[PDB]
This record gives C-alpha cells, structure tokens and sequence, in this order.
C-alpha cells in the first residue's frame, strides 16, 4: 500500500496486505456477513504475502 | 519625517507583574481568601 | 460526656482533599476509553513517566482502566506519616470498581497544594454501588497545616445548633466547673474559654472540658417533612390546636370533617393526628395546612 | 498493648511504590495487543536488551502476555535484602492472570527511584476477581532511606483519632510509668516523649511504652451511614429523643406517627428504633430526618 | 528455632535471574510463528550458530517449537557448578508446555550479566495452567557473586516485620545467651550483633544465633479483608465495641438493628460476629462501617 | 484537546444549595441539598467534589464535599 503526498515525489509505503491460505478452504464456518472464523476441519491459517 | 519622536496610542508600560499573594492566616483551613471586594 | 457532643473546638476542623487517579484490575469493566480521551491521555502521561514513549498516533482501547476521581479528608492536627480513608468515585462510562487498585494519586486542598498521596485497594460492596469505593487508610499524610493552638489565653467552643439558653447553660456548667472567670458568652453560638498560656495545659483544660455534663434545655419545636424520602418527624415540644381537618378520602371513623383536639405533650399530638387515619403523603399536606391555619404550634421545616 | 494500638511513631512510616511490567504464561487470556501497543513495545524493549531484535515493521499478536501495573509499600526501616508483598493489576483488555509469572519490575517512589525489585508467581482466587492478584515477597528491596530516629531526645506519638482526653490519658500514663517529665501533649493528636539520647536506649524506651495498656475514654456519638453497601453502624454513645417519625408503608403495629421514646444507651435506642419495624434503607431517611428535627442525639456520617 | 524463622542475616539474600530461550517437543501446541515474528528469528539465530543458515527469504510455520521466558533466583553464597529451580512461561499465543525441553538459556541479572545457564525438561501438572512448568536443578550457576561476609565485627539481624517490642526481645535473647554487649538494637527493624573476626567464628557465631528460640510478643491488632478472593482473617489482638449494625436482608432472629457486644478476646469478636448472620462479602462491608465508626479495635488493612 | 468527543455516564451537573446559620464560624459544618440539573437519571450513589457556595453578593461562604444520601 503506497500513498502519494502532494510535493513528494516519491511514494510512501504504509503497509502489506497479507493473504491467510488454508490446507482445507470448504471447512471454514460462515459466520453471516461474508467472513469465515478457522475451524478444526480448517485448522492453521497461513499468513503469506500475496503472491507466493 | 519617520524620524520625529511621536507619543504611542497605547501609552505607558504594557507589561504587568503579578503582586505575590498575602500570608495565609494560621487558623487550621487550607481555604484562604484575599481581601475581598 | 456531652460538651464534646455539642460544640468545637476553634482551629481543631476537617479540611477537604481531591485527586485524580487510575484505577486498573477490573475484569472488563472499566471505561470505554472511546468516549473518555483523559483516561488514555494519562495512562500515556503515566507511562512516559515511568520510562515508555507510546507513539502520539495509535489507538488505545483499553478495559480494565478507569479514570476515577478520589476525594479524602484532612484531620484536625495532622502529622505526615498519617493514613486516612478515601473515597474512589468513577468519572465516566465506567461499568464497576470491584476489584480495582488505585495508582498513586496526589490529594490536593484547595490551593491546589498536595496534602497526601492516595494508594491502595478499593472494597466495593456488590442494590449495591458499583462505580463508588472506600479505602480505609488509603492515603498518606505529606504535608502539615500550621495553627495558632497553644497560642493566647482564649480557646472558643462553637455550638453545633445556635440557642441563647444552651450558650448559658455550658457557660454555666463551665463556671461551676473551674472557677469564676473560665468561660463567658459572645453570642448565641459561641463561648469564649480562659486558658493558661502553653500547650499542654490548654490541653488538659480541654480534656476536662470536653466530658462535661451539661443538661440541655427544651430546644424550638419543630415538624421535619422529607417529601423526596416520603418522612416526617416531630420534636418533643410539638403542640397542637383544636380545629377540624378535612382532605380526599378521609372521613370520621362518617363525615369528611374530623376534629383534632388541642394537644399539649407529643403523645397527644401522635393520637390526635392518628385517629385522623392519613398517609404520610396526606399527613404532609395537612401538616402544611395546619401550619397554614395556625393549628401546628411548631416551625414546618421541608428538607 | 493499648498504646501501640492507638498511636504511630513520627518517622516510623509506610511509603508507596509503583512499577511497571509483563505477565507471561496465562493460557490464552493475556492482552490483545491490538489494542494495547505498550504491550508489544515493551516486550520489544525486553527482547532488545536481551539481545534480539525484532525488525520494526512486523505484526505481533501475542496471548500469553499482559501488561501490568505492580505496587508495593515500602515498609519502616526497609533494608536491601528484605522481600515485600507485591499487588499485580492488569491495564488493558486482558482477561485474566490466573497462572502468570511477573517478570523484573523496577518499583519507583514518588521521586521516581527504584526502591524496590519485583519478580514472581501470581496467586489468582479464582464471583473472583481474575485481573488482579498478589505475590507475597514477591520484591526485593534495593535502596535504604536515611532517618532521624536516634538523634535528639524527643519523638512524637500520633494518634490515630484526635482527641484532647486520649492525649492527656496517654500522657499521664506514660508519666505514671516512667516518671514525671517524660511525655507532654501538644495539640489533641500528638504526645511529645522525651527518650535519652541514642539508637539502643530510644528503641528500648519505645519498647517499654508501645505495650502499655491506657484505658479508652468514650468518644463522641457517631451513627455511620453507607448508602452505597446499604448498612448503619451507631456507637455506644449513640442517644435518643422522644419524638414521632413517619414513613411510607410504616404503621403502629395502625397509625402511620408512631411514637420513639427517649434513650439513653444504645440497647434502648435500638429497641426503640426495632419497634419502628423499618428496613436500614428506610432507617437511613429515618436517622436522617431524626438528625434534622433533633432527636437523634450523634453525629451523622454518609461514608 | 525461631530467630531464624523472624530474622534475615545482612547479605545472605536472594537476586533475581531473567532469560529467553525456546521449548521444543510439543505436540503442535507451540507458536503459530505467523504472529510471533522472534521465535523463527531465534531459531534461525540458533541453526545459524550450529553451521546451518536459512536462506532469509522462506516461510517457516513451525508447530512444536514455543518462545519462552526463564525466571530464576540466584541463592545467597551460590557457588559455580551447582544447580537451581527455574520457571519457564510462554510469551506469545502457545497453547501448551506440557512435553518441551528447554534449550541453552543464559540466565541474566540485572547489571545484563549470564549467571547460570538453564537446559531441562518442563514438568507441567495438566483447571491446570498449560503455559507454565518449573524444571528442578534446570539451570546451573556460572558465575559468583563477592561478598563481605567474614569481614568486620559486626552483622546486621533484620526482622521481617518492624517491631520495637521484638527487636528489645531478640536483643534481651542474644545478651542473655552469648554475654553483655553481644547485641544491640539500632531500630525497630535491626539488631547489630558483634562476632569475632574471620570467616569460621563468624558462621559458628550464626549457627548458635539462629536456633535460638524467642517469646513472640503480641502485635498489633490487625483485621485483613481480601475482596478480590473473598476473604477476612483476624488475628488475637482484635477486639469490639458495643454498637448497632444495620444492614439489607440482615435482622434478629426481628429488628434490622442487631446490637453487637462489647468483646475482649478473639472468641468473643467471632461470637458476636456470628450472631450478625452475615455472609464474608457483607461481613466486608460491616467491618469497613464499624472501623469508621470505631467499635472495631484493630487495623483494617485491604489486600 | 478540545476538539474532542468526551460521553460520559456517572458525572452529573448539580446545584447546590445551603443555609448559612446565625452567628455561623470558619470550620463549622452544615447540611446541603444537592440537585440535579439537565437529563440526569439519578444520583443515588453519587459523591459530590468540592463545590463553592456564594452568597447574594457572589462570595464564597462555605465549601462543599461529601456523599449524598438518595432515599431510592
């Protein structure tokens, strides 16, 4: 995430936006609002930068 | 011109110092009062 | 044991301490720190002290700190080393105190000049107040108020209520007492002592004074009514006059109109006013009216 | 062993510290660190003077650590050495420090100085308060603090409560066990002894006066009240006056005035205030209304 | 045996130790190392020193690998070679210690120094705390602290709890055991002792000194009311006043006023205070009223 | 700072009010009755901080500071 500010030439970086992978993706539990909490049949949530 | 020596529209010190405060009376209160008016 | 029971002693009074304090160690449920920016502002202010510099730009939620305000009491003669009892009071948004600590919190009188240091464990009740404790010997004594005690010949006893005849009988008491000149009256509240020049013989002199037996003489006569607390209380020397009384819902026990009796001690007044059969809340508003009349021969305080 | 039970030695007191630190070892119910930055800043310091370092820009999110604030009382004549009882009071969104360990903790004074060392298990009751605990010698004592004691021939006892007849009663015993001049009165809280000069011989002298038994004169009439625990506490010298009280739902066991006789000690006025049949909530309007018309002869403390 | 068991010797104390190290061989209860950043750091930093170097850009998600804290106690007169007790805590989101091995910890002091070096196995009990286990004899001492025990004709007893009546009688107890100027008191907290010069008389000395048994005298009364456990315990020096006690859903088995007696020893106080048929938690509240009225005769202290 | 939300729920906004007796001297004590005065709920438990009390001709007479006692 780079943030442009008015005089600098140069983009400022703020932070990395990390993607969480799972070995089992069906067995997250659907909470409602379009998110997913880990669960035994989805166990060990992989914090990785996107891409790799 | 800009050299005359003129008098200010705000004349006198405009600076004041605090006067220190009076001695607090030895009667057993914390709550002292100046000379009221 | 009775002139210490009715009067003071003049310079021996209470003073009033407030601070501002942290109390930490509740289980979630101190203040929201969203809606009280002072609670984080001096949890910083507390951390930057001990050592730690939490960036400006951050966000802080915190739930087991409270911004509580401390309110004590400064004793008659008090000597640094002293422990008081203080009163921890939440500020804002706070749900309980339970089980909380209070940091070191500095007491200020009202020249805003530290009289104690407040620390300690709060005991909290829990129909109970949660968001208000009491520390019993949570703050130490730091600093020391001169007086003039010891100094001159002349010591004045206050009287907690103003009468002409109990400022007599004292002074009386005290003449009869330690001779002729001990005690003179200035007004109706105040009584002026003789007392030998030094420190401990003002002190026995008190000492002698203050377990006096002094009989005190019939007071005014008076009907307290508490209408915000539904009560009324009325003194030995209510007495009442014969008129008839009537009101919503009350009759003769028949007609609407029921006389009262003309009444001289107050067991009288209590049977009079009783076979009228009133609520408090209805024996409020006859009192009143009574009063209004000329009935009640007593002073009609509302508190 | 009265006197050691009613007074304190001036320069024999009890000072406050504080201090910093990190609780590991809780199962999961430790700070979020998401809310809390201090948290992980610290612990960032402590793995930096331990010799790692932990790259700036990284997420840490950790259960297992909570930030806490530890107090601790500096005793009397505290030497290095000497282990102290520490209190453990989590500060931010953490859920409890049941089985936590305390790592080393500087506790500062007032002149933020470190007096003390903390360093130690947790004991958590586990209705129990989970985010505080104790640690018993849980701190060793670093710095001594210089003290008078010993230099000069006269020391001060302070008593707890000011009263001129418990001065003078002390004074007089104390000059009745050990010999005429040996102790004066100063003001209604503070007895002046004269003690020779030394360390051994004023702490034998001390010794010698703290077991002394002085006989209690009565104090003054005091009813306490508590409205925040519900609770009233009335004293001995606690009397009554005749007079009549109403209140709301309170009846003759008939007529809403029921009639309080007068008393004299306290198991007549409290026959006389059982006979009213009234819950201490209502006693507490009760007792307050009685102080405003008169009858109720103490003074009246809302605590 | 009671010297030994009131007393501390001037420098025979105890420091703290403080380290970081990681436990391997849990059963995929360790750091999840996504959230925990210095635990894969340190294993790196440990593979790096053993010859194996981790290329810097890889994932590593360990499972049975957890980053720890060490607490230790560095005993009086520790010597190199011998072995003490340590406490191993997690730091970060670990779920279980239950079967790990501590790896190499060098063990710091304050001034950053190693003293002792900590390698075991963790016993944890598994209600029971998972991130927290002790290893007996798990670190061994390296390094050795001087001391000037041995040096000089005096040593310093100090008490435990500040007394001028105990320190007089430990002082009376050493004269009358080991000659005239054997021991002399400097406060309520310190007895100097003169010993002969060396190292042998000086241990000889102490050994004979610490066995010594000494009447404890009576302390201060005390009453210790602990509201985050739930817990009131008074001591034999208590007593009471006689007075009133009011308080909700509390009455005569009757009346909401209860007269409380006046007691003079410890069987009296819980006598009457078991006629109140008060629960801990409003026994709490009832002594807090009855210590600010003042029918409690003791120190109410809150912990 | 003063461009700050501050939403508090235990602090509320009272008038007090005294009566200063005949022949009244500095350190005596006397009763105050306290009221609320904007949307409060109640102060049953409420302590009240150190508050001025003014005279008609707006100078301090007394200072007031304790716990209010609330029938409920």
């Amino acid at each position: 995430v780079s943030v442009t500010q008015q005089g600098q030439a140069a983009p400022v970086q703020v932070g990395q936006l990390n993607l969480t992978t799972f070995m089992n993706d069906t067995g997250l539990e659907s909470i409602g609002e379009n998110l997913y909490i880990e669960t035994q049949s989805s166990g060990a949530p992989n914090e990785s930068t996107p891409g790799l | 011109c800009a050299w005359i020596p003129a008098k200010p529209l705000v004349q006198g010190a405009t600076t004041a110092q605090p006067i220190p405060g009076p001695v607090p009376v030895a009667n057993g209160s914390i709550f002292q009062s100046a000379q009221p008016i | 044991e009775r002139i210490r029971d009715l009067t003071s002693v003049q310079g021996v009074r209470e003073n009033s301490l407030i601070g501002y304090g942290l109390v930490v160690g509740l289980d979630g449920t101190g203040d929201q720190t969203t809606q009280t920016p002072f609670t984080t502002q001096t949890l910083n202010n507390m951390l930057s002290q001990l050592g730690i510099t939490v960036p400006t730009g951050t966000n802080m939620q915190l739930k087991n700190v409270a911004a509580v305000m401390v309110t004590a009491s400064y004793p008659p003669f008090a000597r640094q080393g002293q422990t008081i009892d203080v009163v921890v009071s939440s500020m804002g948004n706070a749900k309980s105190l339970r089980g909380g600590t209070l940091l070191m919190t500095p007491l200020k009188g009202v020249d805003s000049q530290v009289y104690a240091l407040a620390q300690g464990n709060i005991l909290v009740g829990g129909v109970n107040q949660l968001n208000g404790g009491r520390i019993t010997n949570g703050a130490i004594i730091e600093r020391e108020l001169p007086t003039q005690f010891g100094a001159g010949n002349t010591i004045n006893l206050q009287l907690n209520d103003e009468d002409f005849t109990m400022a007599q009988q004292i002074t009386d008491a005290i003449n009869r007492a330690r001779g002729y000149g001990s005690a003179t009256a200035l007004d109706a509240r105040t009584v002026q002592v003789r007392v030998p020049s030094g420190n401990s013989s003002q002190v026995r002199f008190l000492a002698d004074i203050q377990n006096m037996e002094v009989n005190v003489t019939p007071q005014d006569a008076k009907v307290v009514i508490n209408s915000r607390t539904g009560s009324v209380v009325m003194n030995r020397e209510v007495t009442l006059d014969s008129c008839a009384v009537a009101q919503g819902n009350l009759s003769v026990t028949g007609g609407s109109l029921q006389s009262v009796r003309s009444s001289a001690n107050l067991n009288s007044v209590v049977r009079a006013l009783n076979a009228l059969g009133a609520t408090p809340m209805d024996l409020m508003s006859i009192l009143q009216s009574m009063q209004s009349a000329g009935c009640l021969r007593a002073k009609l305080e509302i508190i």
